[PDB]
């Protein structure tokens, strides 16, 4: 048990003293269980009886949930002890584990209780077994208490230092550490490996760390952190999408949770319409009525989850490869693999990063997400097989005002291909009618109008209810598209509307912009020009006076 | 051999910044570098009782790998301790940058402050919690290091400044800026004398600038043989923009040439009154702006626009429409947007150090994660400015073009 390991010095937060949380009375039966557990733990050196001078206390409890166990509420001591180097939050991803002929799982028993606790800090762990009479069996810890803030980081650290020696004289045995577990892999003879396991066991037993014997060592399949690890494959654990008549905010959060979890291996998971439902969200209790698109999305997810799927492990010897496919409006899906149909993992990307975007922008963002994830999981970036042609992407990233990093990729011709649905003109169009557009709205009555005046002498005003100056300026552009031929010059004074159209979106949150896009696609040539308002520039002044009167 | 006590600003704890994931290659390069630095006593491994952290990066300044520490957060949290600049440095004809950061590793760091220099070499795929170190000596990149070393630096440079009184020497973090009005060959000789002087006194040293040729680029108006309605509308819109900066600009005669409701491609003869108005507006743009004064208490801000074909415009200001400096960088293309932006940022920051002695806060036209992924691939400087990520496309591009 207790080890000859060096201790970590620990301090309380500056200006803070130890906890003095008084103890609550306990059932005579719980007082008895605590007395026999504490005498067994004092017997092992884990705790020690203390004099009456210790002014600190931490409440102690006993439950059986037979096997009575002692639980200590360290909340107050934790609030008072210094921060530590954050223990491992992220866990390894199954798709980044390197395949190994042999894998062993060691559970370290009573992990925390095997590591000593800084001497100067032990007085602050004091606890008291209650006396029915009130009397008072004061104790204090000599090892890492369970539930204390420092135990995970200090046990972690200690185990790293303990393992260093064996690792050095065994540089061919991979030893993952994670909580009170160790996962040991090797490419040796089941025999050699076993022997090396038994060595590590006895080495760890020399530092007070008990570990499991073959007859007690866990066996594959390994149910670990929501995964299923087989010798040659991995997948996620059973996902049960509930069936309910009514859905609360909380039910939807759990639902997109499980679906986000399933998307790392099940290709084609879509979650966007469902998470659209949680926009203002509010209380997790509010019933949120489902949209038809959220119903279809959920229904397509259940179809996908009907078939079992698995991922493979990593061979640092083979290339890393990523493919991306469009999965509907704004929804994308990707696979990462080394062998053409044996996926390391999958994922999705359905962010608009704005009210409006276009396919090429979203694909580039998808590639970005894949790049970041590849560096996390494998320490490198993959090769990209993408359904877009060089001319499409080169035209976009050259004309795009934002700096972009486009990897080296290979066009894979697998419809739907990513394309530019339209391209605005760069120079005014000869022979095309020139529409001077403007809109206006009353910021109080919310009423408004959109209108044009052209160079052929045509004028028009359409009325609008419940609108804003921004929306009418888009409606004026939409109106000029509606009433023009296949080639049209449009002149607006709206920096707002110009910015939206110049960005060349092909999908939007607003149906008006979606309508404008349909018109832009049906046109052959559109040129959009801008002029400062209220400067008496010809054509612009006529529509202003028109939509103003 | 004796340490200089270092403090953090009152009521402020050490840095706790996330270490960014790195490729296997950059991690391997950091382990090699840190193993050697640990053998030399410069860094020591730390235990779990140290909660602080500062990010580290593997860069190249360039065939061998170099370690770069992002002490931006620690510099903010100790600045009282490290917070003169000579106004003549921008006037000099040639200015050479010397990397003198290796001299910091001669000086031990205050033992009570070392824990704040903690950093982490990350693992791949969270296999290991990461390798932890702190600094035993003054680290490169910490603003406290040139401040503690300052007396030794004055002492070593005193003979050389005695010999060369007209030569300006400014230090900013790990670099020395050395300005002269001499001819280029005499300048590089004076630079080499200063190198050898530093080298024979135990300061190891591995950039020629010419601020005498910098300027706030004047607004430029098009010159065309034939103007369309569209060209006049662009012209009027750009002049209308500049009139927020230059008050005397008028567009009445130019916009009069468009009266009516005209086809955008219709050719408009540039009449006399309009041509005079345009000629007058070209003259007022040649003269500079007024009231644009630098304030040392306010943060410098840099905006940058992609112009295409390798060109990038930038403006440095502290208050909107009060540019202290404007500029246009070009790239003689193996190039890409990120390479050109990374380079422009370093050029702008160097220009800003020379002129005002501090780094500006950048508004970068790039997606955050793309910048965070690739910025080290072309970063050669030893400092790192603040930055944020923006869009602002509208017409800013064509007006500064
Ligand atoms: C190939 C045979 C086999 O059973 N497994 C296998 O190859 N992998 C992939 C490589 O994974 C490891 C490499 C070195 C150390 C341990 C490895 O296994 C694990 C890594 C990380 C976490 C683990 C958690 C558990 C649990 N519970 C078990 C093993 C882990 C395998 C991965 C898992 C299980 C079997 C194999
Ligand atoms: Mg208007
Ligand atoms: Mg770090």
């Amino acid at each position: 048990p207790i080890s000859p390991i060096e201790t970590v010095p620990v301090k309380l937060k500056p200006g803070m003293d130890g906890p003095k949380v008084k103890q609550w009375p306990l059932t005579e039966e719980k007082i008895k269980a605590l007395v026999e557990i504490c005498t067994e733990m004092e017997k092992e050196g884990k705790i020690s009886k203390i004099g009456p001078e210790n002014p600190y206390n931490t409440p102690v409890f006993a439950i059986k949930k037979t096997k009575w166990r002692k639980l200590v509420d360290f909340r107050e001591l934790n609030k008072r002890t210094q921060d530590f180097w954050e223990v491992q939050l992220g866990i390894p991803h199954p798709a980044g584990l390197k395949k190994k002929k042999s894998v062993t799982v060691l559970d370290v028993g009573d992990a925390y209780f095997s590591v000593p606790l800084d001497e100067d800090f032990r007085k602050y762990t004091a606890f008291t077994i209650p006396s029915i009479n009130n009397p008072g069996i004061r104790y204090q810890y000599n090892v890492l208490p369970q539930g204390w803030k420092g135990s995970p980081a200090i046990f972690q650290s200690s185990m790293t230092k303990i393992l260093e020696p064996f690792a050095a004289q065994n540089p061919d045995i991979v030893i993952y550490q994670y909580m009170d577990d160790l996962y040991v892999g090797s490419d040796l003879e089941i025999g050699q490996h076993r022997t090396k396991i038994e060595e590590l066991r006895q080495h760890l037993l020399r530092w007070g760390l008990t570990t499991p014997d073959k007859k007690h060592q866990k066996e594959p399949p390994f149910l670990w952190m929501g995964y299923e690890l087989h010798p040659d494959k991995w997948t996620v654990q059973p996902i049960v999408l509930p069936e309910k008549d009514s859905w609360t905010v909380n039910d939807i959060q759990k639902l997109v949770g499980k679906l986000n979890w399933a998307s790392q291996i099940y290709p084609g998971i879509k979650v966007r319409q469902l998470s659209k439902l949680l926009r203002g969200t509010k209380a997790l209790t509010e019933v949120i009525p489902l949209t038809e698109e959220a119903e279809l999305e959920l229904a397509e997810n259940r179809e996908i989850l009907k078939e079992p799927v698995h991922g493979v492990y990593y061979d640092p010897s083979k290339d890393l490869i990523a493919e991306i496919q469009k999965q509907g409006q704004g929804q994308w899906t990707y696979q990462i693999y080394q062998e053409p149909f044996k996926n390391l993992k999958t994922g999705k990307y359905a962010r608009m990063r704005g009210a409006h975007t276009n396919d090429v922008k979203q694909l580039t963002e998808a590639v970005q997400k894949i790049t970041t994830e590849s560096i996390v999981i494998w320490g490198k970036t993959p090769k990209f097989k993408l359904p877009i042609q060089k001319e499409t992407w080169e035209t976009w990233w050259t004309e795009y005002w934002q700096a972009t990093w486009i990897p080296e990729w290979e066009f894979v011709n697998t419809p739907p291909l990513v394309k530019l649905w339209y391209q605005l003109e760069k120079e005014p169009i000869v022979g095309a009618e020139t529409f001077y557009v403007d809109g206006a709205a009353n910021r109080e009555t919310k009423l408004g109008k959109a209108g044009y005046v052209t160079n052929k002498g045509r004028q028009k005003v359409v009325p609008l209810t419940n609108t804003t100056n921004q929306k009418t300026e888009l409606q004026a552009i939409y109106l000029a598209l509606q009433d023009s031929g296949l080639e049209v010059n449009i002149v607006t004074d709206s920096q707002y509307a110009l910015g939206i159209i110049q960005a060349q979106p092909d999908k939007s949150e607003s149906e008006l912009v979606n309508q404008i896009i349909e018109q832009l696609i049906k046109k052959e040539k559109v040129y959009l020009a801008w002029v400062p308002a209220h400067k008496g520039i010809g054509g612009n002044e006529q529509v202003d006076k028109l939509v103003s009167a | 051999i004796e340490t200089v006590p270092v403090k953090l600003k009152p009521g402020m704890d050490g840095p706790k910044v996330k270490q960014w994931p790195l490729t296997e290659e950059k991690i391997k390069a950091l382990v090699e570098i840190c193993t050697e630095m640990e053998k030399e006593g410069k860094i020591s491994k730390i235990g779990p009782e140290n909660p602080y952290n500062t990010p580290v990066f593997a860069i190249k300044k360039s065939t061998k790998w170099r370690k770069l520490v992002d002490f931006r957060e620690l510099n903010k949290r100790t600045q009282d301790f490290w917070e003169p600049h000579p106004a003549g440095l921008k006037k000099k004809k040639s200015v050479t940058v010397l990397d003198v950061g290796d001299a910091y590793f001669s000086v031990p760091l205050d033992e009570d402050f070392r824990k704040y220099t903690a950093f982490t070499i990350p693992s791949i795929n969270n296999e290991t919690p990461g390798i932890r170190y702190q600094y035993n000596v003054l680290p490169q990149g910490w603003k406290g290091s040139p401040a503690i070393f300052q007396s030794s630096m004055t002492k070593i440079l005193e003979p050389f400044k005695k010999q060369n009184p007209d030569i300006v020497i400014y230090q900013y973090m790990d670099d020395l800026y050395v300005g002269s009005d001499l001819e280029i060959g005499q300048h590089r000789t004076k630079i080499e004398e200063l190198r050898q002087h530093l080298l024979r006194w135990g300061l190891t040293t591995p950039y020629e600038l010419h601020p005498d040729k910098w300027t706030v680029q004047p607004i430029v108006l098009p010159e065309k043989d034939s103007w369309t309605v569209n060209d006049i509308q662009k012209l009027v819109g750009k002049l209308n923009w500049a009139s927020q900066i230059y008050p005397g600009i008028k567009v009445r005669q130019l916009s009069k040439l468009l009266r009516g409701t005209k086809a955008l491609t219709e050719v408009i003869p540039l009449t006399e009154e309009a041509e005079l108005e345009l000629a007058e507006n070209r003259e007022i743009l040649k003269e500079p702006v007024h009231g644009v004064y630098y304030d040392p208490s306010k943060d410098l801000i840099a905006e940058i626009q992609k112009q295409g074909q390798g060109q990038w415009t930038y403006q440095i200001y502290q208050e909107p429409f009060k540019n202290l400096k404007t500029g246009k960088y070009a790239r003689m293309r193996h190039t890409n947007d990120v390479k050109q932006l990374t380079e422009a940022v370093q050029k702008i920051t160097t220009e800003s150090i020379v002129i005002w002695g501090k780094t500006p806060k950048f508004k970068l036209p790039i997606q955050k994660e793309t910048w965070e992924t690739w910025w080290t691939e072309y970063w050669q400087a030893t400092w790192i400015p603040e930055w944020e990520f923006v869009n602002t496309p509208p017409l800013v591009k064509l007006w500064y073009q």
